[PDB]
Parts: C-alpha cells; structure tokens; sequence
C-alpha cells in the first residue's frame, strides 16, 4: 500500500471511470422505464371490447 | 549527587484530545498550492 501510494491518480480516475458507469445503468433505467410521471392503475372492470 | 522528592500528591493521569495536532513537513523540498500525500508516523486526529 505504501508503495501504491504513488500511483493514487490512476486509481483515482480508474474508481472515476468505474463510477461513472455505475452511475450511467441507473440513467438507462430512468430514460427506459421512468417516462411516465403518473403510476396509473389497471381499472377494476376488465370490459376492453 | 541528587535529592530524592519525598513530599508526593499523586492522582491518576488525565487524558485530553489532539484537535487535529501534531503535523510536521514531511521533506526539505518546497511545495505551493498543491494538495499532497504522505503515509509516515504521524500522530492520529482526536
Ligand atoms: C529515592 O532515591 C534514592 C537514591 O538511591 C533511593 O535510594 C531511594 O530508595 C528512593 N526513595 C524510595 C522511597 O524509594
């Protein structure tokens, strides 16, 4: 550890890049499925012709 | 030759907290406006 010490910026942007797409699924998810703002719900009667 | 204190009031140690003290340059090398990493014996915050 102490000799990695040195190589703390490639860490750094490694955990960076990591985070970012970690943070990138949960934007696709959102784009996917999260359009709709309202939770509707299926009416009780299923009289649909 | 030395005297040996006889007249004693002893009470068990008290202990404080270092407020983030006890920080000293690490090396003989100038360094200005950087942010810089060291690992050496350092005496831990609080
Ligand atoms: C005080 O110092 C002297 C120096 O030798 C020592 O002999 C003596 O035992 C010391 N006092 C006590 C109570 O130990």
């Amino acid at each position: 550890s102490n000799l990695l010490l040195q190589y703390g910026s490639f860490c750094t942007q490694l955990n960076r890049a990591l985070t970012g797409i970690a943070v990138e699924q949960d934007k696709n998810t959102q784009e996917v499925f999260a359009q709709v703002k309202q939770i509707y719900k299926t009416p009780p009667i299923k009289d649909f012709g | 030759q030395c005297v040996n204190l006889t007249t004693r009031t002893q009470l068990p140690p008290a202990y404080t907290n270092s407020f983030t003290r006890g920080v000293y340059y690490p090396d003989k090398v100038f360094r200005s406006s950087v942010l810089h990493s060291t690992q050496d014996l350092f005496l831990p915050f609080f």
